[PDB]
């Protein structure tokens, strides 16, 4: 399971775009059926009030009113839940672009193996609490992987970039959608005006109508609108993360100040990388790896293996 | 939303005023219906027409509230590390 | 599920893509099921035939509800294209078919049986412990016998699979037929694509029922037919695309016979024949989703790993 | 889940005033002047939700 | 499922043609519940109880719309051919009746029970490895257990031989399916033709509506006669393939089964003569893989017991 | 389930003319909810409380939409047949009850658990090797705790026979349900009718006494009436066949005189009451099973043992 690779905001993003999706589906539901427009002609033909006769038959008003829903609404209006369906499956197959990678993906699977191993590792706690048999063996095992692991995914520098690469695709999907809502929410208008020329069919050629759904439209654009905000200050906030502390280089200082071994190298590249992502998962895991990372450490678990 | 209109009016209001006969209103069945859409988004409560939406919305802030640190991860892995270690 | 190590990145983006499309089906026919109408309106002055197209007043057709619904029933069924009366029905029925394309490797017994036995000891390899033993490259004595055992399958499938190329041919077979579907999919639709329009006129003579001769009508369902087309269209094209990178993957590499040649050198068992037919083709495809298996698999396919085997087991 | 409770009955304390200050304004008989005049030919209507 | 094993390419395919047959008639008989009607105008002008048919102002036929609803009603059921009416229903039967004549195999209780007891022993002998060590050609248990399938396997030949009802079962499903394709297949090609958009109807109602002939559209007429089409190239489909089926069994007595190839091919050469149901379940297990009656077959030599008692010993 | 055992081929075919019925109710109810209505027109010629029936123009019967919707709202509730309005939901009813008889068999606690122990011991002796060496003519102690299982089992079922009387009732229940359906049914079949004459007496706020509707979905009720006339029939046939069947010989008295003269034990007893209705029952499913199984209901293989 990857959920713990999985950061705060990754698994945020993923019920927004969930909650997206069903925004959508609802919309879409709504155009199917209950999306309807209700056009009447303009300028037809204690008091007593009579009602205007247009002299219309019922097909008359239907082909007015779906000529002014095919050329009267605007495309906005008749369109939103496709754009956001579109707008959301695009967003949930992005939000797992890092995630999919196969090279990363392996990656990623060595490194919480590593991690969950030398977690499980019972010389891990007993190094921590000596400074601060078989299983010298296998801590053996593990620090040697440990080595490989080093020489295996240190050197690489994918992850980190290919994270920068989706956090970047997403403020700038995040900033299209928020311009052209913004710019296009005040089309979804209840009451609207349509001018087709039909003059030789029904006799008239202005017709006032009101779009029927115009009220949830709106509200379900503004709506969309917030989850999207929300979105995009979640991953404005991991861009700042991204680029404020360099994610290139893990200073390993804190256990240097707990831990009294120094002699601990500072990893580098993809390595600080995903132990920054496993600090902001449980950083317990970054400073008990961190002993064993040195090669002092290895130094002394090779002095009491061989006195053992 | 079904809007009949008030043949006699005294400012802005229905005056209220040998067999009976029907009213005759001289409305199309389209004009009903406009009458219909335009009162329903112009009169009608907001509360009558977001009823429904109001309390999804609400249930849906309560359900994730109630499981929000089942979901959160750094609550998550302790719940589920507890569960673990105690059932085993 | 069991058989996603067969399925290549091409084959479950073509599933992805033939579910879209069925989505597409789906929406389409409920669409032209529930709200698929022609409103026709007759032309009242014509000249020859032909709308004049010359406060206000409405006019009055004379006809009735009824009439009315005569009038779009005609016109609906006999001046509306047909491309866009069938749209759905067609995508339904082309992605149901590109669906038993890709799984009548899935299917048919005589491969099936072939792809659940090579499936069922790729697995057991995967988690058999003397494997990851030879792999790092002392035992239990049961374990190996099962692991000599598991060495005399490995032989005798290859003495069943080695014999018949049936599997290639068929996955070649169903990646020729897609591609050609693909072709005629797309020739077809942007043929008829321009069909689907909203204002149709026509002329149906039914002037001794209605008093009308020619008739306007406007198809509602036709813009939102048409880009739901279009954009069909697309899917069909990264389809087409996937499938020629396919059909590329056919030529480019002679996947009857398929080198242990990397494999030997990494390895300290440098001893190792190669593969042909079925089973190259089938190791092939374990590259593609992960060399890892293939790797993992090739130290129950030597001789040399067989006497070392034998002189443990002798040990053990 | 100290948060997650005071966020529930702070919910709870706003949706049971709202609510029960906006209840009764689901009435059947609605009264409506919408000024359409030009294009129905009336003012008032007495519309029924159902 | 675990009858899968028995279920060749032709069985398979009928299996998924009959699904999709299922499938579009699901989808006639929604439309047929939902959007089916027809729309009857009257023809004003007669000539001899017919319709003479003799700006353009539209005809008044001076009636309400209920009685164009009696009308519509009426020349439904009275001048509407019933195969237009009552085709997705055809279509569901008939569809039905083939998926339980396939599956009427696995659902009697003797031909379910045999069908079982042989797929647990099938698979339990490809997993055997006494199986393994014969087709090479040993633990305690493992002998136990080879020991225990070889008395299954001859009680299991004693007591499938005697009587052939799984030959008789399939022959008679594989009968009446080929009947039912030929039925099916003419009256729906006699009948497809009166599936038309239009219909003259005189069904004198003079006295309710004031006019006697009427023409009617069919809503559903060009769909209905497309999903007859397809149904009828999916009857051809399924016809030909159990007319194969039907030839296979027929062409050769699947009673006998001779082991000559796999006795010579394999090291034992004194392999018996499986015969009549026997015979039957492994020409299916053939249809399906040859190498499952392979490694089946290993356990019906006696000198693969002899070895087994020995090797027990030992 | 794991009663498949116990599910002879009245049980699983009848089992499916049950499932079938359950569709034609199901089709027929969505029919009765979506479009059952009757199109009623007036006759203006009336003639002793009925209608007389005595280029062309439309009669003008100056009704309202809404009285055409009135009047059909009273015919169809006064002068439709109450077989027509509601056959769907009688067959629904029909087979809910029948269901509810060829279940609760399996869902009545005391024959619940009774079963469910003899297929389990029943599974487990089955998969027992020993009965291969018995019938021929660590492993040892499974072999006698299984014996032990079975004999102490068999004293405790042998004593009632609560499962066999309960079988006897849902069979006689069946066989008396369908003869009630299939009489009615014939009775009221020829009801259904497409044209129908509603006489309701509603001039008052229509204007006409007499008017003849028409019912439209009466023909395919009507061959769905037919359909389930026929489904109705073959089941009949099958329990009545079943009655013949638990009438033929005495369930309750299970001999194992072939078994125990074909194999070497020739002490295995007569078996009685719900153990031997059992038996009989798996007798009919698999003969296989019960002569497999004798041999550890006999003492001798036990010496054997
Ligand atoms: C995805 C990427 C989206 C990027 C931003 C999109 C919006 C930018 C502006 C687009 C624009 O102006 O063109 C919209 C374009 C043209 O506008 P007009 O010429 O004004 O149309 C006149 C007739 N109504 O509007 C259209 O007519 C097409 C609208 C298509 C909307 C998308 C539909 C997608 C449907 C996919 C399938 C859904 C299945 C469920
Ligand atoms: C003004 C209402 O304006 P109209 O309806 O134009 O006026 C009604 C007359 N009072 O008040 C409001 O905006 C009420 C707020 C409504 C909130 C409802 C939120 C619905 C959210 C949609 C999500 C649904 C997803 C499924
Ligand atoms: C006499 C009929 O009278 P009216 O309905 O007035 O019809 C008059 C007949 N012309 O009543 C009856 O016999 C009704 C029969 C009831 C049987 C239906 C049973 C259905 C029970 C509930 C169904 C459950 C489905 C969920």
């Amino acid at each position: 399971a990857f959920r713990v690779l999985k950061p705060w905001w990754d698994v945020f993003t993923d019920y927004l775009s969930v909650a997206m999706l069903m925004i959508g589906v609802f919309g879409c539901t709504l155009q199917v059926m209950q999306d309807k427009i209700i056009c009447l002609p303009k300028r037809v033909q204690t008091v007593e009030m009579k009602g205007l006769k247009t002299d219309l038959d019922l097909q008359q008003y239907s082909f007015i009113n779906q000529m002014c829903y095919e050329r009267a609404l605007h495309w906005y209006a008749k369109y939103f839940p496709y754009l956001v369906l579109i707008h959301t499956l695009v967003f949930m197959l992005c939000s797992n672009f890092w995630f999919k990678f196969p090279g990363s993906s392996s990656k990623i699977e060595h490194f919480i193996s590593i991690l969950g191993k030398c977690f499980d590792s019972p010389w891990t706690t007993r190094a921590l609490s000596e400074v601060s048999k078989k299983e010298g063996e296998q801590a053996k095992a593990l620090f040697e992987k440990v080595k490989k692991f080093r020489l295996h995914v240190e050197e690489g520098d994918i992850l980190y970039a290919m994270y920068v690469r989706q956090t970047v695709l997403k403020v700038i999907k995040f900033l299209i959608i928020i311009a052209y809502n913004s710019a296009l929410v005040s089309k979804v208008q209840f009451t609207v005006d349509c001018n087709v020329d039909i003059q030789d069919m029904t006799g008239y050629k202005n017709f006032s109508c009101n779009h029927t759904m115009a009220h949830l439209f709106s509200k379900l654009s503004f709506c969309y609108l917030c989850f999207v905000s929300i979105y995009g200050l979640t991953c404005l906030y991991t861009l700042y993360w991204l680029f404020y502390r360099s994610l290139r280089e893990y200073s390993f200082e804190y256990v240097r100040q707990e831990t009294g071994i120094d002699d601990i190298p500072d990893v580098k590249n993809d390595f600080a990388f995903m132990l920054h992502m496993i600090d902001q998962y449980d950083p317990l895991y970054s400073k008990r790896f961190a002993v064993f990372l040195s090669e002092v450490s290895e130094n002394k678990l090779k002095q009491l293996n061989l006195n053992n | 939303m079904i809007c009949l209109p008030c043949k006699w009016v005294t400012k802005d209001s229905c005056n209220d005023s040998t067999g009976p006969t029907g009213i005759k209103y001289d409305l199309d069945r389209h004009q009903y219906n406009y009458v219909d859409a335009v009162c329903y988004e112009n009169r009608l409560h907001w509360f009558a027409k977001y009823f429904p939406y109001l309390v999804l919305l609400h249930t849906l802030i309560f359900l994730a509230c109630s499981n929000f640190w089942f979901k959160f991860p750094r609550t998550s892995s302790k719940l589920e590390h507890f569960v673990s270690i105690l059932l085993k | 599920p069991a058989y996603r190590i067969l399925k290549p990145w091409w084959d479950v983006f073509t599933d992805y893509i033939s579910i879209v499309m069925l989505m597409i089906a789906v929406f389409g026919g409920t669409l032209q099921v529930d709200q698929d109408k022609m409103i026709c309106l007759p032309c009242k002055w014509v000249t020859k035939d032909s709308c004049n197209d010359s406060g206000p007043t409405g006019i009055k057709y004379d006809l009735d509800r009824h009439q009315y619904n005569y009038v779009d029933a005609v016109c609906y069924e006999n001046r509306l294209h047909w491309f866009a009366k069938y749209f759905p029905y067609l995508v339904l029925l082309h992605t149901l078919i590109f669906l038993a394309c890709s799984n009548f490797w899935f299917k048919f017994p005589r491969t099936s049986s072939k792809l659940e036995h090579f499936v069922s000891i790729l697995l057991k390899c995967f988690d058999s412990p003397w494997t990851t033993r030879a792999l790092s490259e002392v035992l239990d004595k049961k374990e190996g016998e099962q692991a000599k055992a598991l060495f005399e399958k490995v032989k005798k499938f290859r003495t069943h699979v080695e014999e018949g190329d049936i599997v290639y041919r068929l996955y070649m077979r169903q990646t020729i037929i897609k591609v050609i579907k693909f072709a005629l999919i797309i020739c077809y639709t942007v043929y008829y694509v321009h069909n689907i329009k909203f204002d149709v006129d026509c002329t149906v003579d039914i002037e001794s029922l209605t008093g009308y001769r020619t008739y306007r009508c406007a198809h509602p369902l036709a813009t939102l037919f048409k880009i739901l087309a279009s954009f069909y269209i697309s899917l069909v094209i990264f389809y087409g695309l996937i499938c020629m990178y396919t059909l590329w993957w056919m030529l480019r590499r002679s996947l009857k016979k398929y080198s242990f040649e990397s494999i030997r050198e990494e390895s300290s068992y440098s001893d190792i024949p190669d593969v042909k037919n079925d089973f190259a083709f089938m190791l092939h495809l374990i590259d593609q989703y992960d060399p890892l298996y293939s790797k993992r698999f090739a130290v129950f396919l030597s001789e040399v790993s067989e006497n070392k085997l034998r002189q443990l087991n002798l040990n053990n």
